[PDB]
RNA sequence: AAGCAGGAUGGGAUACAAAAAAAA
RNA sequence: AAAUAUGCAAUCAAUA
RNA sequence: AAGAUCAUCGAAACGGUAUGCUCCUGAAAAAAA
């Protein structure tokens, strides 16, 4: 206070830092309630506010210890309070269960039965909120309790958001008391809503700044199909209902005016979170400090990356980038070593100034961490205990080229490392600004080439098989980069592709194209989220493109590739056509596959259709050997 | 907004630019340029009527009444004809008539002193 | 996601505007992977657009496109067609930029050529010492420049020295700059020559290493009277010594050295030294050696064991995995240098001890060692550097199958021999060239224009003969050799070479 | 082969630009497909409908 | 404590007496008007926070970290934000406040700020004008307001700062570059060099194959570039070094200036050679109007007689318009940052396309209306201080529908209404 | 080739002067249309109703004198259209179209002549998938027009398309002093 | 420093030269 | 908020 | 479309009869201070 009662400008020459606070589970929070059950009930115009105390009183007697809610039947008729009670208990529950040999067997089927009936009352729920409009503390719960145990839905999360949004910047922010009696128990306490999202974790944060909000549509064009726009809807008159010719005495024996010049309004997007997000990003950039956290610079990275939108405006991105790669160099090994896969993964999209050196820092010290736990019996333990040290360690909401934010006998570890080992070589060979050496590519890759084969395919259900889609995502990273994929590990992944294809087929479920196209639409479906044309047309180009001059085993891939995607060839993408035909028409390409009518006449097809394309340049192009 | 001209949707319809740069001018401005760049087109081309105009070529002679009525004159109201020219029948942009004449005379232009373009409106 | 990059920019560039081509231009040229058939598909979409375009950005589309050696008809064309626009009221950096690319591109053509060189005649006087500096450079680089822009920039460069007499350093930089770019092209002219001899007389200490090297190869270039021998009691030995006890500037000596094209025997000798005492330390090795090994062999020492050795250091093939393709292709282009002076000295050409069977067995290994690293890492390079690669290949091949490789090592040969790397149009004369009549064929990793008392110093390479000038370069040699072998396996036969 | 001369580079010594090249091919078509009016002296009393 | 991201929407309090010595050059935008709605004569002013001013104030104290970094070392300077910071929005959104709030943060936290709140003014009031050869109309009055106004807060700031010897001596008149003055008088030059050589030639002929027509032609040549360099010498540009060869500071120069009516501009300008090529404190040119630095001006002049410009001279084109116009200059400053605002108060954005003056879409700032909670906290401001009389509660939303949340409109409303 | 176009769409458009002729025209169409011979369904059009179009004229009604008195003659037109999409039967919807015409009704017709272009190259039977070697060792509403939904958007989105170029044109081309260009000779 | 039934006015920058590891 | 840069008639969504 | 909103210059700085040069129509609105 200066000689006029004006604070000294000292105190505004700095801006604070933000903190983090850990995510405290619902079934915790539920414990607290019912532990503080009854000193709420003794802490607690006139109407209005007995009608709150007595609704308080029935939610914690719901939530914490006192036809019920628990029906599936009438979960689709409930209410928006008891929506979220009820979600906010499935959370619990699922969290707690995640968390004299036939009598266990016995008891393990039972609680497998106990968690399926688990997620389908999970999902009634969440149908059932989508269908309700929920309030803003109503929002809250929902995405808090879907941040707890890991479950996103792509339709519902955008509503909240932007109910968390509105709440955040309406005027009685930071005046409005929270009604809740959960929030009576929160840590740190909040009175407000502004306070109780500043206090949300770090990694809530990065699930709002990052939240996908994408179409079907749009994911499917990704992916690589053809999804034209839905066409608006048109009425047409019928003779049936015709207009009369005099119009003027229709409108005068009218009681109102029915009809006029056409006026339609049309909703306009709002902000649909794009301020909350740069708000949650400002939060990030500000809780980069020396006394952070590991799983917070995990968070801020997930906050810079590529993101669904630009939260940083112009400079302040690449700002935040530089310090947040400072901060990482500025840390040591061990304290890195734990968070691995995402640091790698979410930097490996942006490219600044000290990426170079955070990324050669960063492979040091997964070359310390391989050699310490075992990855160049008791070798064997140490590897469960890394994979299962990062898969833990990984943030919730979020995903790894497949790999959910969970837990992971022998198999499936091995199966579990080699995702881990190739989702790493994919992070470090996407850099742009970090070219690793052909020594740690060889060592990355006979470290995935060793998981492989330890796997139980090369030494069974679709779980057991490494994924196309984490293959084509490799492979891609592989052509990317500039390296040949190394023969061995080449071989391996033919293998398991060959394995899955043959036990889709296996298990599978006038028609001379039709079953050929549904069998092709069932293995690309969503349900399974294994395969994808693009990723094929990646596996394609990658066989096509092998180290400059085993045949067998590629042969057997294209064919099987091309007859894979052939069919629903004329349904992808330009670009995904144009690399299938190009990959086989190489010189490493069986000869039989581009002799077919089928194959000619989808390529005099896609000629006719890209004049622009020169036909001879087909099978050399994207650094390939022609067939000349 | 009160009284800006271009209307509520900016209309230029006497304006003309060239493609080559920024360079933006009127039909007026147009005109002066086309009669004081009579050598450059009489050199293309190539007491008598061919150079009757050649006096105009003169700054000071444009600015005199002597020149000005003359270029006047020689570019008159467009957008005033006949009081029946309203409605659907409202005068239109003689800009494209302008362009087509600048470029068949191969005018330069005076900021890049380029030969062809000289698009109608402005860019 | 789940897309190919490559593909999609690929379809872009077919079907996109002037600016959605500039971005993939300028992606092409920051990306990793540089494709040929990409390149040639930018090139037509450029002839295709260039009325489309404004000189600035013409200008930046000649610089993406300099940034990776690649020059073709339809840049030429489109490059003759804009050129008049953008010569419409020039500055002097836009004329000495243009004769920069031109020269970068190989854009060497009558139509391309004549109003550059015109402008900048004319407007000679308007450039300023670094802008003057540049042009010195590049004419001195260009193939059988104007007398008369000769004479002009030695004018220019004698007057801008008087008007200018820290400010000693600038201007002996600024005077043996100039100096080195006109003696690149030898001729006769007297004040600029009289200038650089009194400021050396007047300032020979104050001389920095470089700014003394630029003096003595420009000196030895021009066969002036004398400039070196002032320089000579001006006790170059300690600043030779501050060069060498570091390894940065040792390598920046190295690569000045090879610029300038000196080949004095008492700094080779000490870089040589310097080098072997430095690659006992392993940062050399991994970011110094690779390159400065390469410039040694190129300044080809007299000694030819020495880079024999330290190219087979055991510590240096252990720690090739971990160097980068580009590391490693210097090193093969080294190893290939040095065969070529080991087979031109035991056929005669040259002069010397040739290699015998231990350090050839020894440098085979070591070339064997490179090529099977390289081979999984070899679409994780430039153009140059693949060409540069196909041209050690070449070599090699021709050496062995007409020293022994390994069959894999052959195959990978083969293939290099075979592989395409899109070279950029060749440089030749315009006046003398009747481009009218002439075409193209890739020979080696070259373009060769075909069309339907000097001691004659001879070099041979798998059976060819020509009568190269006394001082021909190793590299510029072996590449020329190779050029005419590649173009009697196509077919072609009578090669005159000037 | 592969000329080094382009039929652009040829058509350039004659001084054909092209864009002149273009406008000029644009202009062609135009005229085959439209019409020749060009306003020229008298032209209104042609395109000026009869009213007998 | 400092400020947090929490803080975004609460007004800061300055004494009148130290907002008046922190801001001399008077307060931008319209925030005059609502300190001249106050009833109180005493009270302190509020300004509030908004995310706009918090990232750009973040940008600053990242700048400044880094560049005291570097002068005690004396890299980093890649990871700080260059060029500078274009605040554009609709009109009321409260660019100006974002200014009168980050330029006294910045001065506090010992910023030397050039801050200019009216730029029009040195385009639309009465000043005496006068031609130079490049093209810029000199305005020696203004030049000197200039100086003062810088002078009133930045005169210590200028004295502790020395001068550079290499960039002093440079400026015109005018204040253009010495050799873009050169540049202006080429034609004349070019003239006279034709006629001497005709001359030369004459001379030679009385006097009087291929070799000798080469020879000849290169000689001429030679000659032709002499002359050439010999007039370009004769060719003289007046300095102020002459009168003041040894300033011992910055505010010499600008003591000399405002002394001398004739080298106004070139003070003016030497000082902003010497804030580019300075490297002991962190600068910040700041301008609240900006784009109207680019219109015509109200003085009218032969030379731009045409439909483009009726006659108006283009305000860019005078001495302090043209100095104020120029942003790409902030590459040049090396310990510096350019803040420009834009202002739609006489026309509207309409296609504003600031990529062609220079700026790109990284430096852009978008302000906008007050969200509902930065509206409350407006109104409550405004009551507080008493502004508004006897304004109800329970229509704080209709209000804030009604005006949009656009602060100009908001402000005008409650005035009228209350 | 004249042997491969389609009638797309043929759209009659009644104009009368008269409510009772155009009601007329309208039931001797429905008619017609009920008695068509050949799932199948009468060529049913989609109706497409049109504004009613006025003019006046105006007198006095004195024959001298008192100009205050006047007196104005209202004249009206009616308009209706009926749209056929992908007419296969054109002799048959021409007569129906031009027999249902009632009193002074008139009637304007739009045909759309469509050709399809190169026809779609056929793809053979797409080759069938088989397990490998490690498999092996393991219209109906009455009144309603009977053509393709679709069919019918592309229709009509050709048509607004047409419209609008149609309308660009004229606007563009419309003189009050036909032939005259400014700065020619006047 | 206008207690105004007046009048006039409603112009953004661009193809440009201002802060002077490759024979690379 | 990397969404927009914002004045209104006398005809037309049975078609813009 | 105007009378707009906003924002400047501002009091006979209103008014616009009058005055040869200029523009539009038409075969024809000519001469003239
Ligand atoms: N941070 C703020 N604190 C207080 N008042 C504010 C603030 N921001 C805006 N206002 C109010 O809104 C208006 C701000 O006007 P200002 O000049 O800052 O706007 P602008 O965006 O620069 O517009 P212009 O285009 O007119 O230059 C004033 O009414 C001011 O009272
Ligand atoms: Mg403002
Ligand atoms: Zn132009």
């Amino acid at each position: 206070l200066l000689d006029t009662g004006e604070i000294v400008p000292g105190a505004f020459a700095s801006v604070k830092k933000v903190g983090d606070f850990p995510l405290l589970p619902l079934s915790l929070l539920l414990s607290r309630l019912k532990e503080r059950r009854q000193e709420l009930l003794r802490d607690w115009a006139f109407a209005r506010e007995e009608e709150r105390i007595q609704r308080k009183i029935k939610i914690l007697e719901l939530l914490a210890c006192g036809g019920a809610i628990g029906d599936a039947k009438r979960i689709a008729f409930l209410a928006h309070a008891d929506a979220v009670n009820l979600l906010l208990l499935l959370a619990a529950e699922a969290e707690t269960l995640a968390r004299g040999e036939i009598s266990k067997q016995e008891e393990r089927k039972l609680w497998r039965l106990k968690c399926e009936g688990n997620e389908e009352k999970w999902n009634l729920c969440i149908s059932r909120l989508k269908e309700l409009a929920l309030d803003h503390e109503d929002s809250f719960l929902v995405f808090y309790a879907m941040c707890s145990t890991n479950r996103f839905d792509a339709v519902l999360l955008p509503a909240l958001l932007e109910r968390l949004e509105a709440s955040f910047f309406s005027s009685q922010a930071l005046s409005k008391p929270l009604f809740h009696p959960i929030f009576e128990v929160w840590d740190p306490p909040c009175e407000s809503f502004a306070a109780l999202l500043n206090v949300l974790p770090l990694s809530a944060k990065a699930v709002v700044v990052t939240a996908d909000r994408r179409s079907e549509r749009e994911r499917r064009e990704n992916e690589g199909w053809l999804a034209p726009p839905e066409a608006p809807p048109l009425v047409l008159p019928n003779w049936q209902t015709m207009h009369p010719v005099d119009m003027e005495a229709w409108e005068k024996k009218q009681r109102r005016v029915v009809r006029t010049r056409h006026v339609k309004a049309k909703v306009i997007r709002q902000a649909d979170g794009r301020k909350l997000a740069a708000t949650m990003a400002l939060h990030g950039r500000q809780a980069i400090h020396r006394d952070a956290a590991v799983s917070s610079l995990v968070s801020v990275a997930a906050m810079c990356a590529s993101n669904s939108q630009r939260a940083l405006r112009g400079e302040l991105l690449p700002e935040t980038l530089n310090l947040l790669a400072a901060e990482l160099l500025g840390r040591s090994a061990d304290a890195l070593s734990p968070h691995l896969l995402s640091l790698s993964f979410l930097l490996s999209q942006s490219s600044v100034s000290l990426t170079e050196r955070l990324f050669l820092h960063l492979e040091a010290v997964l070359r310390g961490w391989l050699e310490e736990n075992g990855f160049v019996e008791t070798a064997s333990e140490k590897r469960r205990k890394a994979s299962e040290e990062q898969l833990r360690n990984l943030p919730p909401g979020f995903n790894v080229f497949g790999l959910v934010q969970s837990s992971p006998a022998d198999t499936e570890s091995a199966l579990w490392e080699s995702r881990v080992l190739a989702a790493l070589l994919s992070s470090f060979l996407r850099v742009d600004d970090y070219r690793p050496s052909l020594d740690f590519v060889l060592l990355l890759s006979d470290a995935l080439r060793n998981s492989l084969r330890r796997t139980a395919v090369l030494s069974i259900h679709k779980k057991d098989v490494l994924s196309l889609k984490e293959t084509g995502a490799l492979l891609s990273s592989f052509a990317t980069s500039g390296y040949a994929v190394p023969p061995s590990l080449m071989a391996c992944l033919v293998e398991h592709f060959l394995y899955d294809v043959d036990l889709f087929l296996t298990s599978s479920p006038s028609s001379s194209a039709e079953e050929a196209e549904q069998l092709s639409q069932s293995f690309f479906c969503s349900s399974r989220g294994r395969a994808t044309p693009g990723d094929c047309a990646t596996l394609l180009h990658s066989l096509a493109s092998p180290s400059p001059l085993l045949e067998k085993l590629r042969f057997e891939a294209m064919t099987q590739a091309w007859r894979l995607v052939a069919p629903v060839l004329h349904l992808l993408q330009p670009p995904c056509k144009l690399l299938i035909l190009n990959s086989l028409q190489t010189a490493h390409a069986p000869p039989d596959v581009s002799s077919t009518a089928f194959f000619q006449r989808s390529l005099e097809t896609f000629l006719r259709d890209n004049p622009d394309v020169d036909s001879s340049l087909l099978g050399s192009l994207f650094g390939t050997q022609g067939r000349q | 907004a009160a009284r800006r001209v271009g209307g509520i949707g900016r209309r230029c319809f006497l304006t003309l630019h060239c493609s080559a740069c920024s360079f933006f001018f009127q039909t007026s401005d147009a005109i002066k340029l086309i009669l004081t760049q009579q050598h450059h087109i009489l050199r293309k081309k190539g007491a008598a009527s061919k150079f009757s105009l050649l006096p105009l070529a003169d700054a000071s002679l444009l600015l005199k009444r002597r020149g000005a009525l003359v270029l006047r004159s020689l570019h008159g109201d467009p957008l005033v004809g006949s009081r029946r020219q309203r409605g659907e029948f409202a005068p239109q942009a003689p800009t494209a008539e302008m362009a087509k004449m600048l470029n068949k005379s191969c005018v330069p232009c005076p900021r890049c002193k380029r030969e062809g373009r000289w698009e109608e409106g402005k860019k | 996601r789940s897309g190919y990059l490559p593909a999609q920019r690929f379809l872009s560039l077919l079907k996109a505007s002037p600016e959605e081509y500039r971005s993939l231009l300028r992606e092409a040229t920051q990306a990793k992977i540089v494709d040929p058939a990409f390149l040639r598909v930018a090139s037509q979409r450029f002839f295709a657009l260039s009325d489309r375009f404004y000189p600035p950005e013409i200008l930046d589309i000649l610089s993406d496109f300099a940034s990776f050696p690649y020059s073709d008809e339809a840049l030429l064309a489109a490059v003759a067609g804009r050129l008049e626009d953008q010569l419409v009221e020039p500055s002097p950096k836009r004329l000495a930029a243009l004769l920069s690319l031109s020269a970068r591109l190989g854009l060497c053509h009558p139509s391309i050529r004549d109003p550059l060189t015109k402008h900048i005649e004319e407007k000679m006087y308007a450039f300023d010492a670094a802008l003057l500096a540049s042009l010195c450079r590049t004419v001195g680089s260009l193939l059988s420049p104007r007398l008369p822009l000769l004479d002009g920039l030695a004018t220019q460069a004698q007057l801008l020295a008087s008007d200018l007499r820290v400010a000693q350093r600038r201007y002996i930089a600024f005077l043996f700059r100039c100096l080195e770019g006109l003696s690149r092209q030898r001729y006769s002219h007297s004040a600029l020559v009289d200038a650089c001899v009194a400021c050396a007389e007047q300032h020979g200490q104050a001389f920095p290493l470089h700014d003394t090297l630029r003096a003595v190869a420009s000196a030895r270039r021009l066969d002036l009277a004398g400039i070196e021998e002032p320089l000579r009691r001006s006790d170059m030995a300690d600043k030779v010594n501050r060069a060498t006890d570091r390894g940065d500037q040792l390598l920046a000596l190295l690569r000045h050295l090879d610029l300038l094209r000196l080949r004095d025997s008492q700094l080779l000798q000490k870089v040589s030294e310097a080098v072997e005492l430095h690659s006992q330390k392993a940062a050399f090795l991994a970011t110094q050696l690779p390159e400065a090994l390469l410039h040694l062999t190129r300044l080809a020492p007299a000694d030819l064991r020495l880079p024999v050795a330290l190219l087979s250091q055991p510590s240096l093939l252990a720690m090739a995995p971990r160097l980068s393709a580009a590391q490693l292709q210097q090193l093969l282009s080294a190893s290939a240098l040095v065969l070529f002076q080991h087979i031109q000295r035991r056929e005669g050409g040259q002069g010397g001890d040739p290699l015998i069977s231990r350090e050839a067995e020894a440098l085979a290994k070591t070339v064997e060692r490179f090529l099977d690293l390289l081979q999984p890492q070899f679409l994780s390079l430039n153009l140059r550097d693949r060409r540069a690669l196909k041209e050690a290949a070449s070599l090699f091949l021709v050496e062995a199958q007409g020293f022994a490789l390994a069959p894999k090592t052959v195959d990978f040969c083969c293939f290099l021999e075979e592989a395409d790397v899109a070279p950029p149009l060749p440089l030749a004369p315009s006046g003398g060239v009747d481009f009218q009549s002439v075409g193209l064929v890739e020979a080696c990793s070259r373009l060769v224009l075909c069309a339907d008392r000097e001691e004659t110093t001879t070099c041979k390479l798998g059976g060819v003969s020509t009568d190269l000038p006394v001082s021909i370069t190793p590299q510029a040699a072996s590449s020329l050799l190779l050029t005419q072998l590649a173009l009697i396996r196509r077919g072609i036969l009578r090669h005159e070479i000037q | 082969m592969r000329r080094l001369a382009s039929p652009s580079l040829r058509r350039l010594q004659e001084g054909q630009t092209p864009h002149s090249m273009r406008k000029s091919a644009v202009a062609d078509a135009r005229k085959k497909i439209f019409g020749y009016a060009c306003g020229m002296p008298g032209e209104e009393q042609w395109v000026r409908p009869l009213q007998g | 404590g400092g400020v947090g991201v929490e803080d975004v929407g609460r007004f800061r309090l300055f004494d009148r007496h130290r907002l008046v010595e922190l801001l001399p050059e008077g307060l931008a935008g319209e925030l005059s008007r609502d300190v001249e709605m106050i009833p109180s004569a005493t009270s302190p002013i509020g300004v509030m926070l908004r995310k706009a001013t918090l990232e750009l104030q973040m940008q600053l104290e990242l700048f400044a970290r880094v560049h005291a970094k570097s002068s005690a070392d004396t890299d980093a300077r890649l990871a700080a934000v260059q060029r500078g910071f274009l605040l554009d929005g609709h009109r009321g959104v409260g660019k100006s406040c974002v200014l009168n709030y980050l330029i006294p943060w910045a001065r506090e936290n010992n910023w030397l700020v050039v801050y200019e709140p009216l730029p029009s003014r040195y385009a639309r009031e009465i000043g005496d004008i006068k031609r130079s050869s490049a093209g810029v109309y000199i305005q020696s009055s203004f030049s000197q307001e200039f100086l003062e106004r810088l002078g009133r807060f930045n005169r210590r700031l200028l004295e502790e700062l020395p001068v550079a010897r290499r960039c002093y001596g440079q400026a015109a008149l005018d204040g253009v570059h010495r050799l873009y003055a050169e540049r202006s008088y080429h034609s004349l030059l070019e003239k006279a060099l034709e006629k001497d050589l005709d001359e030369i030639r004459e001379q030679r002929d009385e006097e009087l194959l291929l070799d000798s027509q080469l020879r000849e032609e290169i000689l001429l040549a030679r000659e032709r570039l002499a002359l050439w360099h010999t007039y370009r010498r004769e060719v003289s540009i007046p300095s102020m070094k002459s009168r003041l060869p040894n300033p011992a500071s910055v505010w010499e120069i600008a003591e000399f200036g405002l002394q001398n009516e004739a080298f106004a501009t070139q003070a003016l300008y030497e000082v902003w050679e010497q804030l580019k090529k300075q490297t002991q404190l962190n600068v910040l040119i700041a301008v609240d109007e900006w784009n109207e630095c680019f219109p015509v001006s109200e003085y009218v002049s032969m030379r731009y007689e045409g439909t483009r410009f009726n006659g108006h001279i283009p305000a860019f084109h005078l001495s302090t318009p043209r100095l104020l116009s120029r942003f790409d200059d902030a590459q040049q400053f090396q310990r510096g940052l350019k803040i420009c605002a834009t202002s739609w108060r006489r026309s509207n954005r309409r296609d504003y396309r600031p990529d062609l003056l220079g700026v790109r879409q990284e430096e852009i700032r978008t302000v906008r209306n007050f969200s509902p909670l930065e509206f409350a906290n407006f109104v409550a401001y405004y009551h507080k201080k008493k502004i508004l009389h006897e304004f109800p509660r329970e229509k704080l939303d209709y209000f804030y529908m009604l005006s949009g949340g656009n602060g100009f409109q908001a402000r005008r409303l409650l005035a009228s209404l209350y | 080739a004249l042997s491969a176009y389609s009638l797309r769409s043929l759209i009659v458009t009644y104009n009368s002067r008269n409510r009772s002729s155009m009601n007329a025209t309208i039931e001797n169409l429905k008619n017609a249309l009920r008695w068509t011979s050949p799932s199948w369904s009468p060529p049913w059009p989609v109706p497409r109703r049109i504004g009613r179009r006025q003019w006046r004229v105006t007198y006095l009604k004195s024959p001298f004198k008192y100009k205050y008195a006047l007196r104005h003659y209202v004249f009206e037109d009616h308009r209706y259209a009926f749209a056929f999409y992908d007419v296969n039967s054109v002799q048959e919807v021409v007569s129906a179209a031009l027999g249902a015409m009632a009193g002074e009704t008139c009637c304007s017709c739009r045909f759309s002549w469509r050709f399809a272009g190169r026809p779609p190259v056929s793809l053979p039977t797409p080759p069938r998938l088989v397990p490998s070697s490690r498999a092996a060792s393991l219209t109906v509403l009455r009144g309603h027009c009977p053509t393709d939904k679709e069919f019918i958007r592309r229709a009509l989105e050709e048509e607004q398309a047409v419209e609008r170029i149609r309308k660009k044109l004229d606007k563009k081309q419309l003189q009050w002093f036909p032939g005259k260009t400014p700065w020619a000779p006047k």
